[PDB]
């Protein structure tokens, strides 16, 4: 089982986070149909709303929120093609709880020095350095906490 | 060579009508291709994921909120604002009250994050460079600027 984001026992209610790719995410806002679901029970207040204010939103106890960088990463992986009768594809992930691992060596700092001569002051150098794994969690070859989904988005 | 050179920055009549060509870009936009609300989304989307980004407005980094300039020559401007749907939201979502409400008194209006603002002299400019014709089946279009921050620079 993957675990929910947000547990209500009672009123039984599981919430779960979507990260979207910005050609799946207009595509689910700007539907013909669920468009009105953000205009007939929102509440009559304009700096609130996400219809005029554009934002996350939130329907059947999922949020769905918005990364515009997995366009620039699934265009150089090939899912400009390799659909059916090669149309754009692009992945959405729906993800619970605990499903990447952050692993922390060393924090980012900084430093400079003074390379040629310290006295003739004729060159510097700044830099940064970091120590630090990112892996998704997997158990017994299985996805701990991602569901995968693949949608035809065609980018017109 | 201004096409491209800008193949993230202009929108024609769709993103499967885009051509390295100038002349034949501004034969794919159709009569029927019109200024609906869900196509100027498609606008903000491509100011979102530009290779070089462009500057938003105003921000809020929770919440994430970016806000952008729209200005029509209000022959884009009638069809945003008198399309079927999309013109409840300003019904349905604005406070009872008369004098501030833009659909019984017009002005500019906000949809998705986007303030549309317009400028009658757009038409008077358009005209004389050819924009009667020179569309798909020699079909009058218009265009729309999707401006962020320091986008005209002005030397006193």
């Amino acid at each position: 089982a993957i675990t929910p984001m947000q547990v209500d026992d009672d009123e039984g209610r599981e919430y779960f986070v979507a990260f979207h790719g910005s050609r799946t995410f207009r595509d689910l806002k700007g539907d013909t149909a669920m468009l009105n679901a953000n205009r007939e029970a929102r509440p009559r207040d304009v700096s609130s709303n996400p219809l005029l204010q554009d934002g996350d939103l939130i329907y059947e106890g999922v949020i769905h929120r918005e990364v515009p960088e997995i366009d620039a990463w699934a265009a150089a992986n090939g899912f400009n093609t390799a659909g059916a009768g090669s149309a754009p594809i692009r992945p959405v992930f729906l993800c619970g709880t605990q499903s990447v691992f952050l692993a922390y060596a060393q924090r980012p700092q900084a430093g400079t020095e003074k390379s040629d001569i310290p006295a003739l002051n004729r060159r510097m150098t700044v830099g940064m350095d970091e120590i630090i794994g990112v892996k998704k969690a997997a158990f017994n070859g299985k996805q701990h906490g991602v569901v995968m989904g693949f949608f035809g988005a065609a980018g017109d | 060579a201004f096409s491209a050179a800008n193949p993230d920055r202009l929108f024609f009549g769709s993103i499967s009508g885009y051509s390295a060509t100038w002349a034949t870009g501004l034969g794919n936009v159709d009569a029927a291709e019109t200024c609906t609300a869900a196509r100027v989304g498609v606008m903000k989307r491509l100011a979102m994921s530009a290779s070089p980004a462009i500057t938003p407005m105003q921000v809020d980094d929770d919440e994430g909120r970016e806000y952008f300039v729209a200005f029509h020559g209000s022959r884009t401007f009638r069809d945003l604002k008198g399309d079927t749907a999309m013109l409840n939201a300003n019904r349905e979502a604005r406070p009872r009250d008369v004098s501030s409400n833009p659909l019984l008194q017009d002005g500019d209006l906000i949809y998705e994050g986007v303030i549309h603002r317009e400028v009658p002299e757009i038409d008077a400019w358009a005209a004389a460079n050819g924009f009667n014709t020179a569309g798909a089946g020699s079909a009058p279009i218009r265009p729309v600027f999707l401006c962020g921050t320091q986008s005209v620079f002005l030397a006193y």
